[PDB]
């Protein structure tokens, strides 16, 4: 799952 | 409210008490308690409400995924028939995280958004309900699958297009925010090579900009950049 | 009971989803449910029980003591007077636990302990009733916290007699009893002698015992006297 | 914290 903020 | 009886500055008190303690459920509650008072938000504030509903909801999300693949296992070729109940917890857990993503909705669309007219806190905030209706749109499978997807859509390009025109390549809400619409299109919008290609102009114009900062705004920048790599290396 | 219209077996295979997705309120509501059905618990069905409450009110604990820790300090000499909201917050989350203990307890009470003839389940049973008035220990000050405090020893000490005259000394229930009612000794009691003793001896006896057993009843006791040895150096 | 399960 990519990473996301 | 079951929060407005207590003030502003207690709710916004017992928010940072709530996050030293892990306590997000209560941490977002005292949050949406602070924004129903109904003045503007400071950052330090906005990022109170942004961790508290992210971790909310990123551990809905978590759980709904562990229980969508359990479901989709059950529908198989030669999967044993074990009745309604995975189904029904999924939707369940669906169900309340559709209605977290709602309430943040809500609190953007009244009326944090519409009273927001600084750069940094307008996009912020759309940047935020763009992230709310991807989460809604990852788990859509009727009707108004593709409405979700253009309101996450059409928020996230209006962030975008206020953070190019008032922010430097290298502010950390806008690199967030790209580095977010990125993902919405490889994962939502079925379209990689858009994911890709804003991912690496983001990166590549932020690399350009960072001789202007500071060491502690460098770090900053430099720790969402490395995001933005870290994905485009999963996807190429 | 908000359970009430679900199937026992429906409760149980969905309090076993809500443990994969690490959904420990819902697991603990699931089985509270299947509890007020009336019959009689399985081993399965106990271990589901006792997994979900122990990771809710664990969750809580660790949330009271980073609460009381800060507010501890709120009252050391400088300290900056900040107002009633470390000590109300506190007294939020304290009420909730004590809420799940009483909750717990009320299960045991009506009617699991009264029902329950085998030793198995009776020790494991007094074992939870023993560790809930722990908890609530661990958080009384006033009029009633030796009360609380010898409901907890009662329960632990009917659970040890039972164990001693009915289980081995190597079954995990009266290993994972004695680790725990050491740890009342020694944290609640204010009897770290005791304790040792008890956690000393626990293991010694279990020691002896090793050899009559299966290579996987052997893996399941030797963890649990791992844990009484790593109380022991922790204390001596 | 000691162990207790
Ligand atoms: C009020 C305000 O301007 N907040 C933006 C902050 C920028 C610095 N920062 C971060 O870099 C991390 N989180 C976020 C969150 C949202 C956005 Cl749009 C960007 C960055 C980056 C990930 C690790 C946590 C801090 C916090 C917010
Ligand atoms: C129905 C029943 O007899 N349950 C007792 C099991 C014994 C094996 N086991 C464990 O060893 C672990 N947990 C517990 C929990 C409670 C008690 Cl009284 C003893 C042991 C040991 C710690 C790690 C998780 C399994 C599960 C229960
Ligand atoms: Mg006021
Ligand atoms: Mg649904
Ligand atoms: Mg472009
Ligand atoms: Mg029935
Ligand atoms: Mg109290
Ligand atoms: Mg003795």
């Amino acid at each position: 799952f990519p990473a996301t903020v | 409210g079951a929060m407005g009886s207590m003030e502003r500055a207690s709710l916004i008190q017992k928010a940072k008490l709530a996050e030293q303690a892990e306590r997000y459920e209560d941490m977002a509650a005292f949050m949406k308690g602070a924004v129903e008072k109904g003045e503007e938000l400071s950052c330090e504030e906005r990022n109170l409400l942004s961790v508290a509903y992210k971790n909310v909801v990123g551990g809905q999300r978590a759980a709904w995924r562990v229980l969508s693949s359990i479901e989709q296992k059950s529908n198989e070729e030669g999967s044993e028939e074990k009745g309604p109940e995975v189904r029904e917890y999924r939707e369940k857990v669906e169900t309340e995280l559709q209605g977290v993503c709602d309430t943040v909705l809500g609190l953007l669309d009244s009326h944090l958004i519409k009273e927001a007219g600084d750069a940094e806190s307008r996009v912020f905030y759309l940047k935020m309900k763009g992230d709310y209706y991807r989460y809604l749109a990852e788990v859509a499978t009727g009707d108004d699958k593709k409405r979700i997807i253009d309101s996450a859509r059409s928020a996230y390009q209006e962030a975008m297009d206020i953070s190019k025109k008032e922010m430097p390549p290298t502010n950390p809400i806008r690199l967030g925010l790209a580095l977010n619409f990125s993902v919405f299109h490889y994962e939502i919008a079925n379209s990689p090579e858009e994911a890709i290609s804003l991912a690496k102009t983001t990166f590549d114009e932020a690399m350009a900009d960072l001789h202007t900062l500071s060491e502690d705004s460098y770090k900053d920048s430099t720790l969402i950049m490395q995001l933005l790599r870290d994905n485009l290396t999963l996807w190429t």
